[PDB]
């Protein structure tokens, strides 16, 4: 599960809403740990 | 991160070159569809 | 670019006020918004309304809208504000101003930014 | 829009003037300065851009649903009313704060 917001909330070009800033836990090298990763995704690759 | 403004990807085609290319295509289509047939081009409709 | 304004100055209650904004060194037909702003001595800068310089589209202040008309004359590069039923609340300094649009990318893709009030005129003080 | 009615700072000290509203999620805060009796000017616009002619002391931030104008080491020439100006969410170009009275 990703938690996402808009990358550029104040943008009026055709790119408004196209890039989302998503947060997720992922995995790490050791099975006991988790991390927090922030990354940008394109709207076309992410489903609500 | 985006190191500057967020801009949309795009492609440029010269208008005069395309207009001549398309006219040539129309002439070759007329050879199969008729000298007095109207040849219209339109964008793709359905699908992904 | 410089902006200048003129008008009747003192009017009586229920009379209609007509203010004219003129420009120096510009052309109103550009893709810029032109606006009128009201500032009475005890308040801040309260927008009156605006008109698009290139298209004629207008917006108005909803509490004022029904009694205010804003128009532009492409000829002579001029704007005017027509305010009906002028009352004591209108004893304020009137300003004309222009917005501008900056460009960082492709114009046809909307890759522009707003700069809402780049140049201000000196304004005129009216009384009622 | 709501903003601090007044701020009092010693000469030579930095100030931070903050405005808040609902439309600031989608619009940038445009900071204006009006010295009493003078024509107002634009101080900060868009994505923290500075118009030519404004000293480097004036800068700001649009984080969250607020906007902040920071004047580093405020000078006597900066004594003016300051206003946080932005557009309304309906598209109407008016949403304007009461103004902050800055005394140095
Ligand atoms: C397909 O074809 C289209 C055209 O149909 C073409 O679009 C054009 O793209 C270029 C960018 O590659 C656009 O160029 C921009 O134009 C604006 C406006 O130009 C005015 O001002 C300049 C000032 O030099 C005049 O020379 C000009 O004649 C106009 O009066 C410029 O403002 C842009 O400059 C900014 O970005 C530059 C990036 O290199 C910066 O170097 C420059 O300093 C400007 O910086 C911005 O950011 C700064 C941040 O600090 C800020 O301080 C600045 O104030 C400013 O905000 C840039 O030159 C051109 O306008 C587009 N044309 C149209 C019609 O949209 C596509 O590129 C083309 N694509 C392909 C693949 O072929
Ligand atoms: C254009 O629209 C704006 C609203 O966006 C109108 O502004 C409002 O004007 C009234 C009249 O003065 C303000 O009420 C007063 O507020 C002060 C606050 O210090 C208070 O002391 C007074 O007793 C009175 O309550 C109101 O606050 C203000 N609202 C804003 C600025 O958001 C404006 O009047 C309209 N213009 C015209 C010509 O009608
Ligand atoms: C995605 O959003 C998060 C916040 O929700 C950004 O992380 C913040 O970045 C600012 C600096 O701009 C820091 O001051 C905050 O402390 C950060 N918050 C957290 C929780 O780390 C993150 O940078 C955004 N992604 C991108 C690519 O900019
Ligand atoms: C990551 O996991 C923690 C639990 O350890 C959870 O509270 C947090 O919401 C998760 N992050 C996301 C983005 O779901
Ligand atoms: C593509 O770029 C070349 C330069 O590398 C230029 O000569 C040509 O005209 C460009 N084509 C279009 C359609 O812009
Ligand atoms: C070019 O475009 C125009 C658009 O009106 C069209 O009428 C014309 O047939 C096209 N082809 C040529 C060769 O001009
Ligand atoms: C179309 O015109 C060509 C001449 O360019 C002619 O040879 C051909 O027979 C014509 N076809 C019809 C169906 O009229």
């Amino acid at each position: 599960t990703l938690q996402c917001t808009n990358y550029a909330p104040k943008l009026r070009s055709m790119m408004r809403g196209e890039i989302k800033n998503c947060s997720f836990n992922m995995t790490t090298e050791l099975r006991d740990k988790k991390q927090k990763v922030y990354s940008l995704f394109y709207r076309l690759d992410v489903v609500q | 991160d985006v190191l500057g403004h967020v801009r949309m990807a795009h492609c440029n085609i010269s208008k005069a070159t395309w207009n001549e290319t398309l006219g040539k295509v129309v002439k070759q289509l007329r050879k199969h569809f008729g000298n007095n047939t109207i040849i219209r081009f339109a964008q793709s409709s359905g699908g992904d | 670019v410089q902006l200048q304004e003129s008008g009747p100055g003192l009017v009586k209650p229920s009379e209609t006020l007509s203010l004219t904004c003129i420009v120096s060194g510009d052309s109103i037909s550009s893709s810029e918004w032109w606006s009128w702003i009201r500032q009475p001595p005890g308040k801040g800068l309260e927008w009156i309304g605006n008109i698009g310089g290139s298209s004629g589209s207008t917006y108005y202040n909803a509490s004022l809208k029904s009694r205010v008309t804003i128009s532009k004359d492409t000829s002579k590069n001029q704007f005017s504000l027509e305010l009906k039923s002028v009352t004591a609340a209108d004893t304020a300094v009137y300003y004309c101003a222009r917005s501008s649009i900056t460009i960082f990318g492709v114009v046809v893709l909307g890759e522009v930014e707003d700069k809402p009030l780049d140049v201000w005129g000196r304004g005129v003080l009216v009384t009622v | 829009l709501t903003q601090e009615p007044a701020l009092s700072v010693a000469l030579g000290h930095t100030v931070s003037m903050t405005c808040q509203g609902d439309s600031l999620e989608t619009y940038y805060v445009n900071w204006f300065q009006q010295r009493p009796g003078q024509v107002p000017v634009l101080v900060v616009y868009g994505n923290n851009y500075r118009p030519s002619g404004i000293p480097e002391r004036f800068s700001g931030s649009w984080s969250g649903n607020t906007g902040t104008l920071t004047i580093t080491a405020a000078q006597v020439e900066d004594e003016a009313d300051y206003y946080c100006n932005s557009w309304d969410s309906s598209g109407t170009h008016l949403l304007f704060g009461g103004g902050t009275r800055l005394t140095v």
